[PDB]
RNA sequence: AAAAUAGACUACGAAAGUGGCUUUAACAUAUCUGAACACACAAUAGCUAAGACCCAAACUGGGAUUAGAUA
């Protein structure tokens, strides 16, 4: 179905950020993914400290990648961001807009 | 006879008030909104009794707290600096 | 045998002009990125139209059976993975139980539709216990 | 009409081909997905 | 390990029960009554085997206390 998976990076150059977005975009396609679009939310202090990977982090970047994936690939995905080193933080969630509006009137 | 009463439902009755946030989506990476809803001090999320939000739409905004707190957008223990100074719309 | 995971959506499958797509696009309308209920209603669609005369009306006895039929296959390939789910071993056995009742039904009521559905679904009607 | 939507959605998609490109564009844009609700229940843009 | 706020909610589940987040499966049945004996569950006692043991703790020891000590 429709994904969306919300990133957190570690704080980076510029150079490092660019491979890391296309290590995981090639990830995602290596699994079987259509990637749509791909949003950069910014670079911000996180909410709280968070430790991964041995280390602490307090500021991180936040990005969007919005794809279409099939149903296997999503634990897949997972396991992988749980390999790569520069990622704080990846969810994957079902895409806000595939959810329809109630009929709340 | 024409002046007979006829059968209808109440005309005298207000349409039941819609929320503030009806008709708008709730996503859990508009933390603007979300902190619109939390404690300045605590960070607790605030009841329909305060916020005022037909029970479906207080369960969205719940769920989406939660989501935004765990995925790393939204604090916990207090409500964010950067919006203290958006619009009061809870009774409290 | 599942149907193959290139077939489009039941409800893209009619729309004018769905051969001169793109590939992307079919593979966006496939079986490939949907859930499990659109393969499972693809297999109650193919079932429909081999077994049923009419395979639109969906209230008759037979398509009841059908679409049982296809919701059991599916409780039993996920009791395959979670062995330990008792409320989805209890909706298998029940459901088990319900399609029994419908056939029973059918067979006294329509004979050859009967003999149909249990050729077509690879069912054996089976008598009950007397004690 | 949800067909043709896709018709002209799919072309703007991240290819394989595509992709250095496009990462550098994201990563010089940004977006913002915050918004404030008045007590008159109208959206107040960042 | 177990889940403060929401919850002033009363929804889901056959019952017992379920209230941290994500994802995947997934929530029988188009009349009703009908089981000791059929199939699934569920709870309540009491013993039996092995296992863990932070913490608490009937029994069992030790210390302090009136003038049969503080049960
Ligand atoms: S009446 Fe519109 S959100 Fe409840
Ligand atoms: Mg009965
Ligand atoms: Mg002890």
């Amino acid at each position: 179905p429709r994904y969306e998976l919300a990133l957190i990076l570690k704080a980076m150059q510029r150079p490092e950020t660019a491979a890391t977005l296309k290590r995981t975009i090639e990830a995602l396609m290596d699994r079987g993914a259509i990637v749509r679009d791909l949003e950069n939310l910014g670079e911000r202090a996180l909410p709280y400290r968070i430790s991964a990977h041995s280390q602490q982090h307090n500021r991180g970047g936040y990005f969007l990648v919005d794809f279409y994936a099939p149903t296997a690939a999503v634990e897949s995905m997972v396991e992988h961001l749980s390999r790569d080193i520069d990622v704080i933080r990846g969810n994957i969630v079902k895409h806000p807009l595939t959810q329809e509006l109630k009929e709340c009137e | 006879n024409e002046d007979l009463p006829i059968s209808m439902e109440n005309p005298y009755k207000e349409p039941l008030k819609k929320c503030i946030l009806c008709g708008k989506h709730v996503d859990y990476k508009n933390v603007q909104l979300l902190s619109q809803f939390v404690s300045p001090f605590t960070g607790c999320i605030y009841g329909r009794h305060i916020t005022g939000l037909c029970g479906k739409k207080q369960k969205e905004i719940t769920k989406a707290i939660k989501r935004a707190q765990i995925m790393g957008f939204m604090p916990v223990t207090y409500k964010d600096p950067a919006y203290l100074k958006d619009p009061k719309v809870c009774n409290i | 045998d599942d149907p193959p995971p290139s077939t489009l959506l039941k409800d893209y499958q009619n729309v004018p002009g769905i051969e001169k797509v793109d590939d992307v696009v079919k593979r966006l309308l496939s079986l490939e990125m949907a859930n499990k209920k659109e393969m499972l209603k693809i297999k109650q669609e193919q079932f429909m139209k081999k077994i049923v005369a009419n395979p639109e009306d969906t209230r008759s006895l037979e398509a009841r059976i059908i679409a049982l039929s296809v919701k059991i296959r599916s409780y039993e390939e996920h009791l395959e993975k979670h062995r330990k789910d008792k409320a989805h071993k209890r909706y298998l056995l029940m459901s088990i139980d319900q399609r029994k009742k419908m056939l029973k039904n059918l067979r006294n009521t329509n004979y050859d539709v009967f003999e149909k559905i249990c050729w077509g679904l690879g069912i054996e009607y089976t008598f009950p216990p007397l004690y | 009409r949800e067909v043709l939507q896709l018709q002209e959605e799919v072309k703007n998609f991240i290819t394989r081909e595509n992709l250095e490109a496009r990462v550098e564009a994201a990563l010089d844009s940004r977006k913002n997905y915050n918004w404030a609700i008045t007590r008159e229940g109208l959206v107040v843009r960042p």
